């Protein structure tokens, strides 16, 4: 779609963190969705950007912090 | 303190034993021997630096020595990297005609 | 030009793009080559497009990765590069010292000049080398 969001993981030391573009080439902050936290492994995946707009033709990092311990 | 060359040789002798580069320098020079300086820096790879040593106080190893650390860089490709000349264009050592010899 | 949640490129169909996940989850596609007219153009130095593009990744993950880590100019640095500190990764990774001179400046992450100065040497130029090593202490040196 317009937005496209492409993403991959970088573990950068530890954290295993989510690279993350969401990148709304749409035609507006179209709504978002959603999402949800969890316990993880010896992990928690511990974070969202809060917003939920898919801002018109624009990219975004949207960052998760994964918790790795 | 009172200064003294034979110390100096078997301490030479010592300069090569102690295993920092450094000191062993300080002694070459102090000796008076940029020869020794510049042998020494062969060893640890000092080569930047040493190319300035053979500059200064020219034993002329700046064309010498120049040659390989470029070769280094040139190891480690790029033009820039590889960056070249002697007598006459990026240098122009004897040709510049200055202050070392 | 990006998927769209699981597609797997069967094959091509002409300019007019086509795409399959297997059997469902498809594409026609307007097109967007990338790398083509890149290693050509790259051959021949050649930016023009990617520019005229205004493309500009270099991650996703990474995505400077092709040859963009194993750069191929720092032209490639413009086309897009970021913070400070990621100039920095740049600066180092490009070797992009011009970026680091600034990067420098900005720094202050010391070790990471301590060992740059001499690498500026090392690359050239001591009469800026001593004014990096002057802050860094190699006083002696």
């Amino acid at each position: 779609d317009p937005v496209y969001a492409e993403a991959y993981v970088h573990v950068n030391q530890y954290d295993i963190v989510l690279d993350v573009l969401v990148v709304n080439q749409t035609s507006d902050t179209l709504q978002n969705c959603t999402l949800e936290l969890a316990t993880l492994g010896d992990l928690k995946l511990v974070e969202k950007p809060s917003p939920l707009t898919l801002a018109p033709h624009d990219f975004a990092n949207i960052k998760a912090n994964v918790k790795v311990a | 303190a009172s200064g003294n060359a034979s110390m100096v040789n078997k301490l030479a002798e010592g300069a090569e034993r102690d295993g920092k580069n450094n000191v062993a320098f300080m002694s070459y020079f102090l000796q008076g021997k940029l020869d020794a300086c510049l042998e020494l820096l062969i060893r640890t790879g000092r080569l930047p630096e040493a190319a300035f040593l053979a500059r200064t106080y020219l034993p002329s190893q700046v064309s010498r020595v120049v040659k390989l650390w470029r070769e280094n860089l040139s190891k480690v490709n790029q033009k820039a990297a590889e960056s070249l000349a002697d007598p006459t264009e990026y240098e122009n050592l004897f040709p510049g005609l200055k202050e070392a010899f | 030009r990006t998927l769209d949640l699981p597609i797997y490129v069967t094959r091509v169909k002409g300019n007019n793009v086509y795409c399959l996940d297997r059997e469902c989850r498809p594409r026609v596609l307007t097109i967007d080559p990338t790398e083509f007219k890149f290693k050509l153009a790259l051959i021949n130095r050649k930016y023009d497009e990617v520019l005229h593009m205004v493309r500009n990744a270099k991650l996703v993950g990474q995505s400077i990765i092709a040859y963009l880590q194993k750069k191929g100019y720092p032209e490639v640095a413009l086309h897009f590069v970021k913070d400070e500190k990621t100039r920095f990764s740049l600066a180092l990774e490009c070797g992009n010292i011009e970026i680091a001179l600034e990067a420098a400046k900005a720094l202050d992450d010391k070790n990471c000049w301590e060992k740059l100065g001499e690498v500026a040497l090392l690359q050239g130029n001591h009469q800026i080398v001593e004014m990096c090593y002057q802050r860094t202490k190699n006083f002696d040196k």
